[PDB]
């Protein structure tokens, strides 16, 4: 109970500083306050055009990766167990996995950034 | 009675804040620029005074203009000033920002930027010393002490 | 350092459990008594509540067999206030 | 009410479905599916497995993170249909909305639903248990034990994962 | 096609986990773990027609101890003749059930 | 069986492959404009870039054009002498000497060997000024900062130094057509003495922060590699020429005073 | 059953519906896939939890593995096929319909 | 000099100082002037209702010692 | 072998120490004699409760009290 | 007494932060040979007040061409997510006690970035899309070693509760034994706080403000203490974690002052990085975290899952 208690003081003291920062000043909106900021020019062209990214092939692999740790996490209490020999292995397999993974992709340029 | 001695305090203890915190955009054009950011060396550190150097238009106080404002850059220094947040302020650096300077009669050249901003306070010198430059900082700062805005409120 | 630190800790955690599993009787017999006590309430309070509602019978087991089973949460806790069945059900997990 | 928590988060978790399902914009889908996966961590961290819990919404929220990542490069257009943009992500948004608080009416009035299972109306606190569980976390110690029983899943897992990526490699290759 | 290839060798890959009163970490039992082996032990070796035709018995008493159906029904018709007494006005409720009784332990 | 639905359908190619019909693909054109701490000043680049691999670079300038040129045409040479200092105005006076020389080139008369002397040694001081600054700014450009405001106060040191032989910080006008303005004041070879004495730890000490660290090694390796043909041809003169490796300098093959 | 039942079955139906009526968008399709898997979830560690199946513990972790690994394979053959056409809408793989 | 620093510094040494030493006095007081319970598993939290069964006033930290019994 | 070695740790001594961990760690727990000891560690710690068995009448190895001398004992967790 | 516990930890560590803005101000005025804000009062001790009075009496300016829900949540966001990332910290009792305090870290730092990369995109801007891009990068390069160094670490505690940190290494210091992994743990909390030599979101050189490019006063203060109160209590988990310090039941406040002392030198040193270094590429930090780091991490936690095997020192996890 305390935690939800904890969040949602939190929560408005933190909706509180906004709340009290749109509406105490003076106010002066005009239309050429709030055009977007282009090192004092005008864009060529909007700000929701394709923005092409280069390391796709790594973000992938980093859910691939992120899901390799989240699988390697229970080991502390899997090093609590009676059939050491057996836990041990397999720990060790899947780390060694991970890394044959890891090697096979920087041995195929795969980490490298396209163009 | 009470209410003038509230707004006087408030009025007091905003002109404070706003006149110890002034951050100023990093905005030059020419030979002005290099005495303004000597005038932020350590010889004299105007970061003392909490004027700390901001470079978005949106999260800066004061405007220096340092340099000579051209026909190509009139646009770009009148969008700058518009898209920085109220209150704003602005400081005229060197004679090219004045009144032309040495290119009055050229072109290419607008006499002076008070044409396309309004100008508080106008520092003088080709280039002006870091130390007559901070005199201008500090001379706007004098004049944001002298500002009554609460106190012209209730007396509206 | 960490090795003979390590093997300490794990003589006084023994040492620890050690001492849970002596108490273990007293605790066991205590919780046996009290679960049929408050199923003993409930049911004597069932009785009161179900007089008019015919095809009723009190007591009533869902199950076919005569096994003793674990009681449900609900077949506690059903007749009592919410300040106990917060403090029961998701009182240790909510608890800090 | 305080008893009906899991009900309650039940409720926000529907809703964030239908707020992602009714499928705006990946970026508001993707803020919908945080919060899904946030309230569904809540849920299952009161019915006790805190562990299951944390891993779910740390798996997601990096998911998710990589995916706005995509459709800010791939998935994106002159002007999202954020949400009301659009007359039939409205209507379905609205039509979702409405079904779910139609059946949460129907089920704490008459305390019994049939939709094509038969629910109960009371909240979920009563199928719990009241025995202690001692010295251990049950949860835990079941992910724990994936080690020592579980050889024969960690090798198929692990298997799966190596040629994953070679998957995934010899995918994006373009000849 | 059930190539059942686990028998003939000897080894088990999915055989601990496949059913809820198997080999636990230090012994953790279910919650239904008698009534499955009730099921399990009715149910062995007889084929699934003699299955369903002769522990049908076993298997819904199972089932209840698993969904728990019949014990939220008969809860929720106490709870709700308990609530109609209560709003009529025939009942009050024992001072036990009201937040103080001096508790057993 | 064609049909009306069946019309448009045409049969597929004998090696199953499509042209890439090959669309545009929408370069994101920023604008490093003048309002930039990255870019000096005034410097409008039109950026095309495929998300942030450059593809192409248009830098619009003109955003200082003064049009000194032209005044100069209006005015006589002593006023035209001050126009040379706002052009670099971080190596003002080794362009007053270009202008000396070039007017004195013209006039058939040269400087007595005292201004010729006192030329060279403050444009040897002008050039530690441009040096500093060009080598801090590319610092504070790629993040560290430290050396800008280390350095900074020698440059106040040489600040003082023009302002003691000519009164004032930066726009001395003191190199002249027939020599200088003015004689040193006394007392001012020996605080140059103290100062060149400290300037080699001064020195020292940016090298040691900046040419071992491996994060300034990585910005610098091989970044913006210039062959030497394409530097004789692209007009690059200087310190271009010597980092490419050929071996040009003016003071060395066609020397001045 | 649980009425917790009930909303997650419910909120599995949602996305079900939302994956099976394409709004041109195949990654909001991918997102309804991750929707349905983390109800999937959701809904067996519930039951796995509640009737003390320890031994089961181990396995939502597993399952969550393989979803994130279709997931992975999903991104990728949206990047191939945002790198044939302009874009990443449904209706562009129509060339199979001669 | 250097040391004009070590103003701030040692405010922010007091400010985190402030909240560390508050949980400490909060703990101390709110549980009858003992440490706070920690119970990490389902035993001590059984534990902890078992004191605050056999306590009589519905707390916990009111601890009944052999005094109690006959 | 001992030039490519030069050569790999005078490039990228990194994945050379990382080489070198890893298998230290592979090849250790088969030839150390510590091992037996953590498993006996593990195998004695208490987590459930330890039932005791209907005394029919022949069972001379199974204690009657925690302090008989029958049994298994932990001097050696003491020594180690 | 629980809301007057809350108050008493989420209102000084505000007011730190105020203070950690000045003395960051300070000590990067005097390494480089200059004084820090001396003029406002006695040795500047109102400039963080006079700051915050300024920051909040300014215009809000929410862009026309931005989306305004996303663009007010944002910053919401990161404030709460910095406030509620400090309530499990042992000192020496934390807020809340928590079975698995370590993952409920990773899972908010998981969290925190999207407050980003949503105020980021919702301002409608081409240098705020490049600093979202930039934070997702960063994020990918990070995550994965900063929890694969925290899981071997832990290995040796026996459990993710960080309670059981102040007994686990109340012999010897924790960072005896994992040295690599303290310094590697180092650079990747250095990665995740956006502080120099890893910034490259809110760039001043690169771009000019980063994702806050548009934010106007008020609402980048929100960004501005969320990061400060970020890299304090990273700091203060780096303590927890390497540099235990001696427990006493009965004097809790030694405990308190070694641990304040301990985690202020940390942040002085943290200081001393920013103003020492210059700023990585965003792809050259992606090719340190994955060709530097995890290969070594990989090794030292197959030595770090063998040796409790080989030294039979398994730590208990009660
Ligand atoms: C965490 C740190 C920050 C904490 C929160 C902020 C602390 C300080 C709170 C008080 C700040 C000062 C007053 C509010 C802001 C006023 C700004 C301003 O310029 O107002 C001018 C305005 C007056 O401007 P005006 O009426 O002349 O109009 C200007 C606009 N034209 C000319 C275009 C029409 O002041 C007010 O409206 C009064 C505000 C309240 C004054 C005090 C009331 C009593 C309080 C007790
Ligand atoms: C909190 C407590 C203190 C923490 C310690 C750190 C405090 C001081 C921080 C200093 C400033 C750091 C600023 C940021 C720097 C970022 C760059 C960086 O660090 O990059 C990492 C750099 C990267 O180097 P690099 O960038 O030069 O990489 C070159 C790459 N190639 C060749 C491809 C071009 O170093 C590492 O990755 C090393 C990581 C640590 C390794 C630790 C090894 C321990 C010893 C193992 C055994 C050795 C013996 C031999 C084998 C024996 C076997 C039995
Ligand atoms: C109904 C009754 C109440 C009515 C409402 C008013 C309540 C009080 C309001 C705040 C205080 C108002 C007075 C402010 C100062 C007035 C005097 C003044 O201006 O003094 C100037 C002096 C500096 O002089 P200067 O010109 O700068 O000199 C250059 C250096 N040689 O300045 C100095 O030497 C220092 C000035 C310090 C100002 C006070 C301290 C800061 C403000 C603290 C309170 C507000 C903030 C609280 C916390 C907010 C969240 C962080
Ligand atoms: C019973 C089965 C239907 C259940 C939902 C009924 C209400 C919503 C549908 C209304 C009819 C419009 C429709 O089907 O639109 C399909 C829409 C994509 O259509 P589009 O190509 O964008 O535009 C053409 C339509 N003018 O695609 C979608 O709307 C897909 C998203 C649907 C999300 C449904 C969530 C609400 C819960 C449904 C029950 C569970
Ligand atoms: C058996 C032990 C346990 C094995 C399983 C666990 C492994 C843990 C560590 C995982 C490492 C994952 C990544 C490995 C990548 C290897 C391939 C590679 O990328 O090599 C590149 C490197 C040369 O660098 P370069 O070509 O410039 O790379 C491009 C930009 N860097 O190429 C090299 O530097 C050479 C790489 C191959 C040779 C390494 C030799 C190391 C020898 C250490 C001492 C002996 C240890 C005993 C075991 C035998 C090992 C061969
Ligand atoms: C539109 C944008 C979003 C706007 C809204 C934003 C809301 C705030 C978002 C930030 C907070 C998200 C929290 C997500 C769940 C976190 C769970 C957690 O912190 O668990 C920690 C702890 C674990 O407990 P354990 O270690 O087992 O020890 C207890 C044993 N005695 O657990 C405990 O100690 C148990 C304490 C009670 C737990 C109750 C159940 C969780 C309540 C969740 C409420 C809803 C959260 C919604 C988050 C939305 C995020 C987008
Ligand atoms: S006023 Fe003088 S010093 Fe300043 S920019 Fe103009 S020419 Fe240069």
């Amino acid at each position: 109970m305390n935690l939800m208690i904890t969040l949602l003081t939190n929560f408005t003291l933190a909706t509180l500083l906004v709340t009290i920062a749109f509406w105490l000043p003076q106010l002066n909106v005009y239309s050429e306050k709030t055009s977007p900021y282009e090192c004092g020019f005008d864009p060529m062209g909007s700000a929701r055009l394709p923005f092409s990214m280069k390391f796709f092939l790594v973000a992938i692999t980093f859910l691939l990766f992120d899901l390799e740790i989240a699988l390697l996490l229970p080991l502390p209490w899997a090093s609590q167990t009676t059939n050491l020999n057996t836990m041990l292995t397999m720990a060790l397999l899947l780390i060694f996995l991970l890394a044959v993974s890891l090697a096979y992709e920087w041995t195929q340029k795969g980490l490298e950034w396209t163009e | 009675s009470r209410g003038e001695y509230v707004v006087a305090k408030l009025d007091d203890l905003i002109n404070w804040a706003r006149r110890s915190s002034l951050w100023p955009m990093t905005f030059g054009l020419a030979c002005c620029a290099v005495e303004m950011m000597h005038m932020a060396a350590p010889r004299y550190d105007m970061d003392r005074f909490g004027v700390v150097f901001r470079a978005s238009p949106r999260q800066s106080d004061v405007m220096i203009v340092a340099g000579t404002l051209t026909n190509k850059m009139a646009p770009a220094l009148r969008k700058v000033y518009d898209q920085m947040p109220e209150p704003r302020y602005v400081v005229s650096m060197g004679s090219c920002a004045n009144g032309g300077g040495y290119y009055h009669y050229s072109y290419s050249v607008v006499r002076g930027c008070d044409r396309i901003v309004p100008v508080d306070i106008y520092v003088p010198g080709c280039p002006p010393t870091a130390e007559a430059l901070l005199y201008g900082i500090l001379q706007l700062q004098k004049k944001i002490k002298r500002e009554k805005r609460l106190r012209i409120w209730y007396r509206r | 350092s960490m090795m003979r630190w390590n093997r300490e800790r794990r003589r006084l955690q023994i040492e620890d459990f050690e001492a849970r599993i002596a108490l273990m009787p007293l605790l066991q017999a205590e919780k046996d008594r009290r679960v049929l006590q408050m199923l003993r309430e409930n049911l004597e309070e069932e009785a009161t509540i179900m007089k008019d509602v015919p095809g009723w019978k009190v007591g009533e087991s869902v199950f076919h067999t005569t096994r003793w089973v674990t009681p449900m949460m609900g077949e506690l806790y059903g007749l009592r206030t919410g300040e106990e069945i917060l403090s029961s059900t998701y009182g240790f997990i909510w608890y800090t | 009410m305080m008893t009906y928590i899991v009900f309650i988060l039940s409720i926000i978790f529907v809703m964030g479905f239908v707020g992602f399902s009714s499928k705006p914009s990946p970026i508001y889908g993707g803020l919908g599916l945080i919060v899904s996966g946030g309230v569904g961590c809540g849920i299952v961290l009161n019915f006790g497995g805190s562990f299951l819990g944390l891993m779910v919404f740390l798996i997601y929220l990096g998911g998710m993170m990589v995916v706005f990542g995509y459709t800010t490069a791939m998935a994106t257009e002159q002007y999202p249909e954020v949400w009301v943009s659009n007359k039939v992500v409205l209507g379905t948004f609205i039509t979702g909305l409405l079904m779910e608080f139609l059946m949460v009416y129907y089920v704490l009035k008459d305390k019994e639903v049939e939709i094509v299972f038969k629910f109960n109306g009371m909240g979920d606190w009563v199928i719990y248990d009241t025995g202690d569980s001692g010295f251990f976390s049950e949860e835990a110690m079941g992910i724990a034990a994936l080690y020592s029983y579980g050889t024969w899943l960690v090798i198929v897992t692990g298997w799966s994962l190596l040629i994953g990526v070679v998957v995934i490699m010899e995918i994006t290759r373009g000849n | 096609p059930f190539f059942d290839v686990q028998k003939k060798l000897g080894v088990d890959l999915d055989h601990w986990m496949t059913i809820q009163s198997a080999e636990q970490p230090h012994r953790i039992p279910a919650r239904c773990h008698a009534f499955e082996k009730e099921w399990i032990e009715c149910a062995h070796g007889i084929g699934s027609i003699r299955a369903e035709k002769e522990c049908k018995i076993e298997f819904e008493d199972f089932r209840e101890c698993l969904l728990r159906q019949k014990t939220m029904k008969r809860l929720n018709a106490i709870k709700r003749q308990r609530d109609k007494l209560i709003k009529e006005g025939k009942y009050t409720p024992p001072p036990h059930h009201s937040g103080q009784e001096d508790l057993r332990p | 069986y064609p049909t009306k639905e069946t019309a448009h359908w045409k049969p597929p190619p004998w090696n199953d492959v499509d042209p890439p019909k090959d669309t545009l693909v929408s370069n994101l054109t920023l604008n490093f404009g003048p309002q930039h701490p990255a870019a000096h000043g005034v410097l409008r680049l039109v950026m095309e870039l495929s998300g942030e691999m450059v593809r192409k670079c248009d830098p619009h300038i003109g955003l200082l054009h003064r049009g000194t040129e032209k005044l100069i045409e209006y005015k006589t040479y002593l006023q035209a002498l001050p126009y040379f200092d706002r052009l670099d105005y971080v190596s003002m006076m080794c362009n007053e000497q270009a202008y000396s020389l070039a007017v004195e080139k013209l006039l058939n008369i040269q400087p007595p060997p005292r201004a010729q002397w006192i030329r060279v040694l403050f444009g040897e001081i002008t050039r530690l000024l441009n040096h500093i600054m060009a080598v801090t700014t590319h610092a504070l450009d790629i993040g560290a900062m430290t050396p800008f405001f280390w350095m900074f106060e020698e440059r106040e040191k040489m600040f003082e130094f023009y302002e003691r032989v000519s009164g004032a910080r930066m726009h001395a006008a003191y190199v002249r057509p027939g020599g200088v303005h003015q004689d040193l004041p006394l007392g001012l070879m020996d605080d140059i003495y103290e100062f060149s004495k400290n300037f080699s730890l001064r020195i020292d000490e940016l090298e040691e922060m900046l040419t071992n660290n491996r994060i300034w090694r990585n910005r610098t390796v091989d970044i913006g590699v210039v062959t030497a043909e394409d530097a004789l041809n692209y007009g690059f003169s200087g310190v271009m020429l010597r980092g490419s490796g050929i071996q040009w300098d003016l003071r060395k093959t066609q020397p001045y005073d | 059953m649980s009425l917790v039942y009930m909303n997650i079955m419910m909120a599995f139906t949602v996305s079900l519906t939302g994956l099976l009526m394409y709004r041109s968008h195949l990654m909001s399709s991918l997102l309804c896939l991750e929707g349905m898997m983390l109800s999937l979830f959701i809904l067996a560690t519930l039951m796995i939890l509640n009737s003390h199946f320890t031994l089961a513990s181990m396995m939502p972790i597993i399952l969550l593995v393989f979803a994130a690994c279709e997931a992975a394979l999903g991104l990728s053959l949206l990047v191939m096929v945002s790198n044939t056409y302009g874009t990443d809408y449904v209706q562009n793989l129509n060339l199979l319909q001669c | 000099m250097w040391f004009e620093v070590l103003p701030g510094i040692a405010v922010m040494g007091v400010c985190l100082f402030i909240p560390g030493m508050a949980t400490a006095r909060i703990h101390r007081f709110s549980n009858g002037g003992r440490e706070k319970r920690v119970a990490h598993y389902s035993y001590q939290w059984y534990l902890m209702e078992r004191d605050r069964r056999v306590s009589g006033v519905n707390r916990y930290y009111v601890s009944k010692g052999l005094e109690n019994i006959d | 072998v001992a030039a490519f070695l030069k050569n790999v740790w005078a490039k990228e001594p990194v994945l050379v120490a990382s080489f070198a961990i890893a298998g230290l760690a592979v090849i250790l727990p088969t030839l150390s004699p510590y091992t037996k000891y953590s498993l006996m560690i593990n195998r004695a710690t208490p987590y459930n409760y330890p039932v005791p068995l209907r005394d029919d009448g022949n069972m001379p190895d199974v204690p009657s009290h925690p302090q008989d001398p029958q049994g298994p004992s932990l001097e050696w967790l003491k020594r180690l | 007494m629980f809301m007057i516990n809350v108050l008493t930890l989420i209102i000084p560590i505000l007011l730190a932060v105020a203070f950690l803005t000045l003395v960051e101000r300070k000590v990067l005025g005097y390494m480089q040979f200059r004084k820090g804000p001396n003029v406002v009062g006695p040795y500047g001790l109102l400039q963080p007040i006079a700051d915050a009075i300024k920051l909040f009496i300014k215009e809000p300016l929410r862009p026309a061409t931005s989306s305004i829900s996303m663009f007010i949540l944002a910053p919401i966001l990161a404030l709460t997510l910095a406030l509620t990332m400090w309530i499990p910290l042992p000192m020496p009792y934390p807020l809340i006690n928590m079975n698995l305090g370590v993952l409920f870290m990773l899972a908010m730092s998981s969290l925190a970035v999207y407050s980003i990369l949503w105020s980021g995109w919702a301002s409608n801007s081409k240098y705020a899309l490049i600093g979202a891009l930039r934070a997702v990068a960063q994020t990918i390069s990070y995550e994965v070693t900063l929890a694969i160094i925290l899981l071997s670490v832990l290995l040796m505690n026996g459990s993710f509760t960080l309670s059981t940190l102040i007994i686990t290494q109340e012999q010897v210091w924790l960072i005896f034994p994992a040295w690599p992994l303290a310094m590697m743990w180092f650079i990747s909390t250095l990665a995740e706080t956006n502080r120099a030599p890893f910034d490259l979101t809110e760039g001043e050189s690169e771009l000019v403000s980063g994702f806050n490019v548009e934010y106007a006063a008020g609402p980048f203060a929100l960004f501005f203490m969320a990061e400060y109160a970020n890299i304090i209590m990273m700091n203060i988990f780096t303590t927890t974690l390497f540099l235990g310090a001696f427990h006493n039941p009965y004097m809790p406040e030694l405990y308190t002052i070694n641990f304040t002392i301990k985690s202020l030198l940390l942040s002085i040193t943290f200081l001393w990085i920013r103003a020492s270094y210059p700023r990585f590429r965003y792809d050259q930090l992606m090719h340190l975290l994955w060709k530097n780091f995890l290969p070594l991490t990989l090794a030292l936690c197959m030595w770090h899952v063998s040796l409790p095997i080989l030294l039979s020192s398994i730590p208990p996890q009660t």
